[PDB]
């Protein structure tokens, strides 16, 4: 519960001298914070640890998923793309960009290019067909033309279980 | 005329009375008996090319057969392991 | 100098180097205020930088005893403010000893035809580590040590090597 | 602090390459390690034996809360991205002739596929 | 045969040696007035590079490392020194100095690029230094005591392709590179010296045909050649060739080459191999070809 | 004996021509090799072009070991250019990159010769290049981003262009700052041009925010890159490796417009 995260946190903070020390195990604190749903408690060790190792994508990426958690959209996004700029490895966190910027605003040509660097990461995968179909419903008449070519392009990749025959 | 050449020629029916022996639930005993064929042949063809007087052309397919046994033996080895955690996990 | 430019620091650090580098070392002390400006604000690798120039420009324009006096007293200034700093940062950038400061005001050089004939200025720099004022001080001195025994040697030594001093 | 004086002990050019690999082969330094890995096999060896060393590294300073320690393991070392894929490239970037030669002989490519 | 250029090297005091650099730009000559000295000898010009003063006593041999190691000469003394002297940004200064022999040490010469940089030397005591670089300035040393009785004379390494010695390798593994060199001295013999696989120096065989002290010894470079040769000469006056004509008999032939009316001093090969240069205690040098007949004759008399 | 002939009157592509006629290739690679490591030139000649196209051309000789001799020699002559050159010749971009990133990467940014150090880095940049290039996304992918950063908005303070554009350009220098911070700066040189870099960027970003936080349209005036929110820049240049007055003057700028965040908040 908060009261035994609290009792830990107490005696490990106890068991610290030096304020950068105490900094130094906000990354484990902010996880205990979480762990009894505790989000401002979290986000709050988790800045006191980011703001004493400014580089660590790990806790760029679970400051993002605790605005994730509080609906925060581009907070999630910007501490996400934060930890894209300190690990370009993290593919996955590519496409979770294009998951909360499509999810946000269909208009957004970040959310469009953040979509153009998932699929030019993952290709033939039907979650970004259907980021790619969210968008061009949206770009109308225009959008229509470029949602026939993607539909024959990426079905001669993958023929679809149903949706995208019926579509 | 190489004495290797002429050595190695029983494993083709070596691995087969191995095969024979074993099923899918004796697959990875199949492999270390595979080790243990390849490792026997790679110690005969070492107790040859050990015994052969430096600079004697003849002998180059007989090291060119242990070092290929050699690498057979432990690709065997390789395969026991690997291929046995990722059907444990 | 306490506290004038907020926002500024950049300005008052290029007027006085520009005035500095414009007038007469004998006349007005503007390397000395702006060591003294450099020192107050900690920025010793400046304020060195600031002396070592000075104790350069002194040799080479001003051969007088006082000119040798300062030269080895502006780069004792200078050493010192390295001997302040860690190894990892303990040097000096100059360009090289024949490459041109074309001095504030000049008209710019020309051909024939009128055209302004910028040359393309190949910044070669003179790197100088704590060793290398360690060694343009003890030749200052001995520029200084030569004056302080033949007073004609004045109106040679303020810009020798080594070997000529030999 | 033992991994980081045993790294120090295989970047001052005073120490035998040997040495230098030893503490390096029990303590992440790869990149004083491949001076002494002259087969096919130890060039294999010296990525896979700091590829586990790395995320051992990386799993326990993760999870086992230290205090008062001042100095750190190297960012080459603790910042490492690792993959299988990618150690069976970086044996192909290397400038050992002999591994570039070895890495297309039959079973040392399937080596690697039966690694992947 | 035609001269080129003639060279003062300002030595006060008899010269002992004369060496150029691997591709015939500069000279290194070195004295009895304890220096060495260093010329640019491009197209027939001369020019002193340096004079090389560091020795104490009297300098008796030099020798350029190869190129791939960049700008480095070694010479040997009476003193019981071997210096390394190295060229950086375009000034000579000392790189190592090795005082690890009892008397003075006659002869110095490099290994084979191939083997890596490595240094022979051999000494009046008796023994022979072998000097390994390791790196950032370091040497390795190796000392074969007693490897001559009453003195040693001279070292020359066998060239790193032994001929036939390939044959069994399958395509794609290294060259096994058996490091091995000859020396000649004051008990009559050549000696042939091999590195065994615990890195020790050992005697692999004797060649037994001079009847007076060995003064010198030089193995032919293997280019073209399918043989290993060496020549060799005397106190009595001789010059053997010696053959070996199966690198796996290890078994040499003695060819009497030449009997002279004094001492032979030194031996020298033509970079192509196919010319010996043989230094006469009349102060002469003569030059001579194997023909097609196997038969060594003389083309400077 | 024929090749030394050949060798002693200056015909040495044509003691390679005998040589090559040696049956065993262990001693015919090894006479090339040694011939070809005396007589390759550093001056690539009208007669050394001659020998090596005949070489290359009738002979099939592998240019490899023409550059492996010329490499050879430019460790002897100490030209450092035309070794790494002629070792490039042999094999691998390396040599060229660790070159410019000691020797002319520091002195070009601080002249801001741009276009010049973009001359050779958009030559190492390409992914048949780069993935072979040790240390690249660190050192000269970090000079080349900081110069295309440049360019980009060299081309938007001439041009009508984009929402999508600008984006990209915060990106860009975004993906920037935290780079700056990880150059392997060797000399006295390479800290100065590492920090005026970041004095740069720290300044790019404020003219990129103040085009992304234009003014409402009831005022015809120009973009304000004081206007622009803490918010924004802080989190970026808290990473930008500057001297302690660059460092003061960038807090007394975000001092401005935190003052202007709290004024435009009490009304």
């Amino acid at each position: 519960s908060k009261a035994d995260v609290e009792r830990y946190i107490a005696s490990v903070q106890g068991s610290t001298p030096s304020p950068r020390q105490k900094s130094m195990k906000g990354f484990y604190f902010a996880k205990l914070y979480y762990e009894a749903k505790e989000y401002d408690l979290a986000k709050k060790y988790i800045c006191t640890y980011i703001n004493v190792q400014e580089r660590d994508p790990k806790a760029h990426r679970f400051l993002g998923l605790l605005y994730e958690l509080e609906e925060n959209t581009d907070k999630a996004v910007e501490c996400y793309r934060r930890s894209v700029e300190l690990n370009p490895t993290q593919k996955d966190l590519v496409l979770k960009i294009a998951e909360l910027l499509c999810k946000n605003d269909v208009t957004d040509g970040r959310a469009k290019y953040w979509l153009e660097r998932a699929a030019k990461l993952f290709p033939g995968s039907p979650a970004i067909y259907k980021l790619k179909e969210q968008l061009l419903d949206c770009e109308g008449e225009d959008g229509w033309n470029k949602l026939f070519d993607l539909i024959q392009s990426e079905l001669y990749v993958r023929p679809d279980d149903v949706h995208v025959n019926i579509r | 005329d190489d004495p290797g050449e002429a050595a190695s020629m029983s494993m083709f029916s070596d691995f087969l009375q191995s095969f024979l022996k074993h099923s899918s639930s004796t697959v990875f005993d199949l492999v270390e008996e595979y080790e243990n064929i390849c490792g026997s042949q790679v110690n005969i063809l070492s107790k040859i090319v050990s015994r052969a007087t430096p600079g004697l052309q003849k002998f180059s397919k007989t090291a060119s057969m242990l070092w290929l046994l050699q690498q057979e033996m432990v690709t065997w080895r390789l395969l026991a392991s690997l291929y046995r955690d990722r059907i444990q996990s | 100098v306490e506290f004038p430019y907020v926002n500024l620091h950049n300005e008052v650090v290029g007027i006085i180097e520009s005035r500095a580098r414009a007038v007469d070392l004998m006349t007005h002390n503007y390397y000395e205020l702006l060591y003294a400006f450099h020192i107050y604000r900690h920025n010793y690798r400046k304020a060195g930088t600031v002396m070592f120039e000075y104790g350069m420009r002194l040799g080479r324009e001003v051969r007088t005893l006082r000119g040798l006096e300062k030269q080895g007293n502006c780069y004792l200034a200078a050493l010192n403010c390295l001997r302040l700093i860690r190894p990892e940062y303990a040097w000096i950038v100059q360009p090289v000893s024949g490459a041109v400061y074309d001095r504030p005001g000049a008209s710019p050089k020309r051909n024939h035809d009128g055209e302004c004939t910028a040359a393309p200025t190949n910044r070669q720099i003179e790197i100088l580590e704590l060793e290398d004022l360690e060694k343009e001080c003890s030749l200052a001195r001995i520029r200084l040590t030569l004056a302080q025994h033949d007073p004609s040697a004045v109106a040679v030594a303020g810009s020798s090597s080594a070997e000529e001093m030999v | 602090i033992w991994k980081i004086s045993c790294w120090r002990m295989a970047e001052d050019e005073l120490f035998n390459r040997y040495e230098r690999a030893i503490y390096a082969a029990l303590s992440g330094n790869l990149k004083q390690l491949l001076p002494v890995c002259d087969t096919w096999e130890d060039t294999v060896w010296a990525y896979f034996r700091v590829m586990v060393d790395s995320l051992v590294e990386q799993e326990i300073q993760t999870s086992v809360a230290t205090l008062d320690e001042t100095e750190e393991l190297p960012r080459e070392y603790l910042g490492a991205n690792w993959t299988l894929e990618k150690v069976f490239e970086e044996l192909q970037a290397t400038d050992k002739k002999r591994v570039l030669e070895e890495n297309q002989e039959h079973y040392h490519i399937v080596q690697k596929f039966l690694i992947l | 045969v035609s001269v080129i250029n003639t060279v003062d090297t300002s030595h006060e005091d008899m010269i002992h040696d004369a060496q150029m650099d691997y591709y015939g730009t500069r000279l290194a000559t070195c004295s009895s007035d304890r220096s060495v000295k260093i010329f640019d000898v491009r197209n027939g010009g001369q020019i002193l590079i340096a004079d090389l003063r560091g020795h104490e006593g009297p300098v008796w041999q030099v020798a350029w490392a190869h190129p791939m190691y960049g700008n480095i000469l070694a010479s040997c003394s009476y003193d019981r020194k071997v210096i390394i002297w190295r060229e950086e940004n375009g000034t000579w200064e000392k790189s190592h100095e090795h005082a690890g022999h009892d008397s003075s040490v006659n002869s110095v010469c490099w290994a084979p690029h191939d083997y890596g940089l490595i240094l022979a030397c051999g000494s009046s005591d008796g023994a022979i230094s072998l000097l390994t670089y390791t790196g950032e300035g370091q040497w390795e040393v190796k000392k074969i005591n007693n490897a001559h009785t009453i003195g040693c004379n001279a070292v020359s390494w066998a060239p790193a392709v032994v001929p036939g010695s390939l044959i069994d390798h399958p395509s794609g593994q290294k060259p096994n590179y058996i490091k091995r060199f000859a020396s000649g001295g004051c008990d009559n013999l050549i000696k042939l010296w091999k590195e065994e696989e615990d890195g020790q120096w050992k005697e692999e065989q004797k060649l037994e045909a001079h009847s007076d002290w060995v003064r010198d010894v030089a193995w032919a470079p293997s280019i073209g050649l399918p043989t290993s040769t060496i020549a060799s000469c005397s106190q009595d006056g001789r010059v053997f060739i010696w053959t070996c004509d199966d690198a796996s008999s290890n078994t040499w032939s003695p060819k009497l080459l030449h009997k002279f009316n004094d001492v032979v001093w030194h031996v020298s090969w033509s970079i192509t191999a196919n010319i010996l240069a043989v230094s006469g205690g009349d102060n002469k040098v003569t030059l001579w070809k194997e023909s097609v007949d196997g038969q060594w004759v003389c083309i400077s008399d | 004996s024929y090749a030394g002939q050949l060798e002693s009157e200056g015909l040495w592509e044509w003691a390679i021509f005998v040589l090559l006629h040696i049956d065993n290739s262990g001693i015919r690679e090894k006479a090339v090799r040694e011939l070809l490591t005396r007589h390759c030139q550093l001056l690539e000649t009208p007669e050394s072009w001659a020998k090596e196209t005949f070489l290359t051309q009738k002979l099939r000789v592998p240019a490899k070991w023409i550059h492996e001799a010329k490499a050879v020699r430019a460790h002897m002559e100490s030209d450092k250019h035309l070794e790494a050159l002629c070792l490039f010749k042999a094999e691998h971009w390396n040599r060229c990159h660790k070159l410019i990133i000691r020797h002319l990467a520091s002195d070009a940014i601080i002249n801001e010769n741009y276009d010049y150090l973009k001359g050779f880095l958009e030559d190492l940049a390409p992914p048949e290049r780069s993935s072979l290039i040790q240390d690249w996304e660190t050192s000269g992918l970090v000079y080349l981003d900081y110069i295309r950063v440049i360019e980009m908005l060299r081309h938007i303070q001439q041009v009508d262009c984009s929402g999508n554009d600008l984006e990209q350009l915060h990106i860009k220098v975004t993906s920037l700052c935290s780079r700056i911070e990880q150059i392997q700066c060797y000399s006295a040189k390479d800290r100065l041009a590492q920090s005026d870099m970041a004095k740069r960027v720290a300044n790019l970003l404020r003219v990129v925010l103040s085009l992304h936080h234009p003014p409402d349209r009831t005022s015809d005036s120009t973009p304000d890159p004081q206007r622009v929110p803490l918010r924004l820049l802080a989190p970026h240049i808290g990473r930008l490796p500057m001297p302690e007055d660059y460092a003061m003057d960038e807090l007394r700028s975000l001092t401005q417009s935190y003052l202007r965040e709290l004024a435009v908040g009490s009304l």
